[PDB]
């Protein structure tokens, strides 16, 4: 039992792990996507430009 | 409306002692503007004089 | 000592609106005992005038001044006349010193100075200090005014004394940094102690006149003519006549009842009758029972219990729920299916007062309860022992009873079950006479209550003798 | 008719869909290695992770562009409802105490029953003082103001 | 200190039990006494519970407890937990009150919640876990000012005329949530706080200048509002140069009545024991500063 | 009432999963007979008794 | 006890069968004939 | 968002609920196995529920 | 437990500079979060033209107090301190601190040396006062306040110069009027009519409230407050109530001094036991 429950906090240990780097990788493109936005004018201004 | 009789000319529609008894079940309203609705006495007198 | 100054200072700042001047009492073994003592909730007082007039009503009159219903529906005035009652009295701060002393050195000892005519000591098993204003109506107060006294227990018990203004001023009139009332108030002190009792000459309560007090400043005037007394006296012989009529009013409607029907009684009692028995001795039982309630009967007869409930505030809107309750609609079957169950209607036991009265050693009881209920096989009355134990007075041949039910009907049976029945007439007294002398107390809140009605109070307030006081 | 008229104002919202274009590099993106950061406490810890982004616009003139490609639904009810003045302007009165109950009882506007803490809040700082409606079949009240 | 304490159980605790009693890990519990080691009997309020006695008994009891936070439960073992001040700590509320960040909290007897379920916990025998409410400040001296107010008002007043006046005053709205003060008594400790009132009041009454008592009457004249419209119609039932313009007095005056109102809001404010920074989106738990 | 912590105990089977909805609306709009959500890390599944 | 069971049985199917047992003259029994005891049951509006 | 556009069938008691709504319709002595159309939208305790 | 504040806005060298002259001092934030805006920063987020000095006393009570520990880069290092533990903060307000001060934070009133602006947004610390002399500003801007209404006349205008004006240890300063335009801000005014309003209602129900607990037992203590009553209204002299209206009395007065909580009652936020002989900066343990 005292295996089986260090089993089990070494794998929520590596999902949390897993899981807060794949929120970052999502963060980045979130954050990038946010960035384009910011930077980006709409087609009726461009297309007059 | 000769082909409503059916239903118009039936007790139901002309006695009010259900819509009179839920009318008082509720009691009169408590709302401010509401209660200027509630002032009226209406008094029988002798007709003598 | 600290009500009797609170008191002082409290009508001083009220004297211009009321016009009440403050009286200030101690009373003692003489007065009250000392569970009645301990016990004490509240004290109230009332002011009536040379007339019989009570202050708090309309200085005029009242429509109180007409007679009574013998109405269940109207109750001898509803809620109305039971609060222009309630308004009449007014309730004053009261102290209890539940331990032996002695007066004078107890006011010596706290920080008053006495310089009594003679020095003579009373002594006094407790204490209660109270003050009481009597409404001097102008600048003005008459002899023939009486002032009453209430005493009231934590139960709603209450007993009420009335002394006239006469007794009370009878001497007290016919002889008429920056300083703090409080010290002035002690070192002036107190100079007079005067013993006064009721009219009916039943308790005896001391007077305590201060010489700092706001009475002293006002010099009004004082009078007692010969005609106000004898007006307040009469009003005074009404007032407690008030129980005596209505028991002749029984006695006379027994006699009339008994006229009419021709002296034939019907049963309405359950009771095993033998026709082998001299009767005619019953009935001679019988006449020297029915001299003998009258000997004796009192306040604390039947009848006066039984419309006692009746004058409290919720028997009008109870009776009226009531008579609808019995002349209901028979229900459709509608109603039985779909709709709500009916109301229970009343339990097949009722509650009743009895006045027992046995010739062969003279006595009579008076405020005794019973439960009474019609049994199934026969529709007579079975009275029966609050305990639930069947009253046996029905099989002794030496006693007669006269019960009132809870809607003033009144039974009076004989040995035997045999019964003159009809119902007490309060057409006699004014509405304001039953309603003044026998309404029930209601509380008002104070230490130790919920605040929330019918809850069952906890540990009731008292104020110990026998014990050091908790703090 | 009162002898004038009114231009009424009244903002809808749309729920849309974008189309967002951009050119091949048409933006760098600087990022450093995650630092973390350990908040203890009696039974759990908190980690904290945080990355530096910064960009640089690498295009002259605009490099990217956005399209506003469908709308799927409105957010509002694009109603003629008009917008509450006294729940804006809570605090005016007429000077006359009269005038003032009667306007309010001819216009249909609660005045307020006690003086309690969030009363004077709401007179004082404002606050979200028009409650929601029992039920919203049309989406949201998209009040029309008057000039 | 005594950092921990041992909780032991005299009942054997069924699986269920352990169970419950797990998932209250991190709630707030009171003890009376401070000790390292107690008896079950001594957890919780069930000790004092007692519906004749009043609302306000109990609140002085509970003031005075020692308030502890769960941990893991092992076989007849609570292992409770004393807070520290300053430090930050996972709190779990079992009331029903919701909490918003940054609120204060404070503790006080539970309410009478609609529903009248209101969850008994580890009925053991006839021993019960009766827990306290959490409620943050606002709430917390809503109840206290109504049940002040209660006993204030009610007092020579007979129960026909108190019946709907102290039906109001016993429900408490807040956040949307609907409350009922259980047993509003008139107690011995209540009149207390009544005669404290009554003197704090007499000395405002007293002691404040002639600009605090008259501002209110130059700003009608001058100014019109709706908070003006309520102020005077709080005054009207019963409704020029200063001849001296002195501001040490003023001073004094004022430093004088700042004392006196801070006696009045004794009796009506609690102690903060939690500030909230964190909250779970369930409503279920928090973290918070513990403070005292 | 559920045994959550032996289901965090005991091994699983991994599963493409697919709610049309997002999980918190078709769990929040009560979809599910039985739920339990937490947030962070709960102790709960480590006392074994 | 009788509160109690008028607590329980409160549709229109109950209060009916008192009301037709209430509503004649005859007795009770040359009005109800016994059948057995039961011991089986499946649920629905007109339940078995 | 008027009040109502019929006065007496939307409120508590007019003579459209008592009518319609079969609360008040098995007060009444309505034949419960005649069907009713108005009864979806009357029955307000079945909305409610 | 850092806190870390980052510039959506471009530093330069003056503005780091300026910056880590403060490495020490007190800022406050509206919530607790790991990662904040430079806009949360300081009290510039609150201040507006119409509430003023009681709305931002109200404000900053309910905000959380750190120190700044860093400038890495773009970035801003702050460090929120726990009860108890002994911490280097520096004076910036208009006093200085001598050893055993219980300290406490007012909004400022002066403001050049300090302010860090970028954006329309500057950088705004609360002052760090000892406890008599937040009381002290506190009853004078208060009493300046309740003078509001009769500026008309020579004497007060005397008066209130004399109350802006206020000596404390080797220092010298003018609290501002709280009158702009003849007027009196939104929450001054709210603060000065709850004040008012109390008063009033307190000498309007004491008399009905003393006769009623001194049926229940006439202490004393009863006697001496009626006694102050009656002589109340001799001096008031020189020139029934339905229970709904009772209980609303009664609740107005107490929502009045609800009103008042934030004015009556003081914070000590450090206490102060070392102090470098510039009074720049003192090492204080932290009350929270």
């Amino acid at each position: 039992l005292d295996k089986i429950l260090n089993v089990e906090a070494m794998h929520t240990v590596l999902r949390a792990l897993k899981n807060t780097a794949d929120a970052m990788e999502r963060g980045l493109i979130h954050s990038f996507l946010q960035t384009l936005l910011r930077k980006a004018p709409p087609y009726f201004v461009v297309q007059t430009l | 409306f000769v082909d409503a009789l059916k239903t118009l000319c039936h007790p139901v529609l002309h006695e009010p002692a259900p819509c009179l008894q839920t009318f008082t079940e509720r009691g009169p309203p408590s709302e401010p503007a509401m209660q200027r609705l509630l002032e009226c006495r209406f008094q029988q007198e002798p007709m003598g004089g | 000592m600290e009500t009797h100054l609170y008191s002082d200072l409290a009508f001083e700042a009220r004297f211009a609106d009321d016009e009440q001047l403050p009286l200030h009492l101690v009373l003692d073994q003489e007065v009250l005992s000392n569970e009645e003592a301990e016990t004490l909730r509240y004290v109230y007082y009332r002011n009536v005038d040379s007339a019989g007039r009570s202050t708090g009503r309309a200085p005029g009159g009242d429509e109180d001044d007409a007679p009574a219903s013998d109405d269940a529906e109207d109750a001898v005035g509803g809620d109305r006349a039971f609060d222009r009652e309630r308004r009449t009295w007014q309730r004053a701060c009261f102290r209890v010193l539940p331990r032996p002393l002695e007066l004078l050195d107890y006011l010596r000892q706290s920080g008053l100075t006495v310089t009594l005519e003679k020095e003579q000591r009373v002594r006094m098993f407790y204490a209660v200090f109270t003050t009481l204003g009597l409404r001097c109506p102008d600048n003005r107060l008459s002899g023939a005014q009486t002032l009453h006294l209430r005493l009231v227990w934590p139960d709603g018990s209450y007993r009420d004394w009335e002394f006239l203004a006469r007794d009370l001023l009878r001497e007290e009139m016919e002889a008429n940094d920056e300083v703090a009332r409080t010290d002035e108030w002690k070192g002036a002190g107190v100079s007079r102690l005067r013993e006064v009792w009721d009219v009916q000459h039943r308790v005896r309560l001391r007077v305590l006149w201060y010489v700092n007090s706001f009475w002293r400043s006002r010099e009004l005037s004082y009078d007692d003519h010969e005609v106000e007394l004898y007006r307040a006296l009469d009003a005074y012989r009404a007032r407690i006549a008030v129980e005596y009529v209505l028991i002749r009013a029984v006695r006379d409607e027994i006699y009339a009842v008994l006229r009419r029907d021709g002296g034939a009684l019907p049963q309405r009692f359950a009771c095993h009758v033998s026709r082998n028995m001299s009767w005619r001795v019953v009935w001679e039982l019988c006449r020297h029972a029915l001299a003998l309630w009258m000997d004796w009967a009192d306040v604390r007869s039947c009848i006066i219990k039984a419309l006692t409930p009746r004058l409290s505030r919720g028997a009008a809107a109870a009776a009226q729920r009531a008579r609808r309750q019995r002349e209901r609609s028979a229900p459709k079957p509608q109603e039985l299916l779909f709709g709500p169950r009916n109301e229970s209607g009343p339990p097949a036991e009722q509650t009743w007062y009895a006045d027992v009265v046995r010739c062969v050693r003279a006595q009579v009881d008076l405020g005794v309860e019973v439960r009474a209920a019609r049994c199934p096989r026969t529709g007579l009355w079975i009275v029966r022992d609050r305990r639930g134990r069947l009253r046996r007075w029905l099989s002794q041949p030496e006693v007669c009873v006269l019960y009132v039910t809870p809607d003033l009907d009144f039974y009076w049976v004989l040995p035997g079950g045999f019964a003159v029945s009809s119902r007490v007439t309060l057409h006699g007294l004014a509405q304001r006479a039953l309603r003044d002398r026998f309404q029930n107390f209601e509380a008002v809140l104070a230490r130790g209550m919920h605040v929330e009605a019918g809850r069952q109070e906890p540990e009731t307030p008292r104020v110990s003798g026998r014990r050091l006081p908790f703090d | 008719h009162p002898g004038f008229a009114l231009t009424a104002v009244r903002t809808d919202t749309f729920e849309v869909d974008m189309l967002l274009y951009s050119g091949k590099s048409c933006t760098s993106v600087i990022i450093n290695n995650p630092i973390v950061t350990k908040e203890e406490r009696d039974i759990s810890t908190t980690y904290h992770v945080t990355q530096n982004i910064n960009t640089v616009d690498m295009g002259l003139g605009y490099t990217s562009n956005t399209c506003v490609a469908y709308v799927n639904r409105v957010r509002t009810d694009m109603g003629v409802r008009v917008q509450d003045l006294f729940r804006v302007f809570p605090m005016n009165v007429y000077r006359h105490d009269e005038v003032d109950r009667w306007i309010r009882h001819a216009a249909g506007v609660e005045r307020p029953q006690l003086l309690d803490t969030e009363t004077i809040s709401m007179l004082t700082f404002g606050s979200m003082s028009e409650r929601n409606a029992a039920a919203t079949v049309h989406g949201q009240k998209a009040a029309c103001e008057l000039i | 200190m005594e950092a921990n304490i041992f909780c032991t159980f005299d009942h054997k605790l069924s699986i269920a039990d352990v169970g419950k009693l797990t998932k209250l890990v991190a709630a707030v519990v009171p003890i009376p006494q401070r000790l390292h080691l107690i008896k079950h009997y001594q957890l919780g309020l069930h000790q004092f519970v007692d519906h004749t006695r009043g609302y306000v008994r109990l609140r002085g009891l509970l003031r005075n407890m020692t308030l502890t936070l769960m941990r893991r439960v092992e076989g007849n073992q609570i292992l409770l937990h004393v807070p520290t001040h300053g430090l930050l700590y996972t709190v779990l509320n079992t009331g029903p009150v919701t909490w918003e960040k940054g609120d204060a909290l404070c503790v006080l007897p539970p309410l009478f919640h609609g529903p009248l379920a209101r969850e008994n916990l580890l009925t053991l025998g006839q021993w019960e876990l009766v827990l306290p409410w959490i409620v943050p400040m606002p709430l917390a001296l809503e109840i206290n000012q109504r049940l002040l107010i209660m006993g204030l008002f009610s007092l020579d007043r007979s129960y026909e005329e108190v019946k709907a006046a102290v039906q109001q005053l016993q429900t408490i709205t807040f956040r949307d949530a609907t409350f009922t003060i259980p047993d509003p008594v008139i107690d011995q400790h209540l009149l207390i706080d009544m005669k404290t009132a009554c003197l704090s009041m007499s000395m405002v009454a007293n002691l404040a200048s002639e600009l605090t008592m008259t501002y209110v009457r130059k700003l009608a004249l001058e100014d019109s509002s709706m908070l003006l419209v309520k102020c005077q119609e709080l005054l009207m039932r019963l409704d020029a140069r200063p001849q001296h313009v002195s501001p040490d007095d003023e001073i004094a005056r004022l430093s004088a009545l700042f004392v006196m109102l801070r006696q009045l809001d004794d009796l009506i404010r609690e102690q903060v024991v939690f500030t909230v920074c964190d909250v779970s989106p369930d409503n279920k738990s928090a973290t918070c500063i513990f403070k005292g | 009432m559920e045994n959550w912590s032996a289901l965090e105990l005991l091994p699983k089977v991994g599963i493409p999963t697919d709610f049309l909805t997002h999980v918190k609306t078709s769990a929040g709009e009560e979809m599910f007979e039985a739920l339990r959500i937490y947030y962070g890390d709960d102790p709960e599944r480590y006392n074994i008794h | 006890t009788r509160c109690l069971l008028e607590s329980v049985y409160t549709a229109s199917a109950a209060r009916a069968a008192l009301q037709w047992l209430d509503l004649g003259p005859h007795l009770l029994h040359r009005r109800l004939e016994t059948l057995g005891c039961v011991k089986t049951v499946s649920l629905g509006i007109t339940s078995l | 968002f008027a009040a109502t556009h019929n006065p007496w069938a939307s409120q508590a008691g007019c003579l459209s609920d008592v009518l319609y709504n079969t609360r008040h319709r098995e007060r009444l002595g309505y034949n419960s196995k005649f069907y009713s159309p108005c009864a979806q939208y009357f029955n307000t305790e079945e909305i409610i529920a």
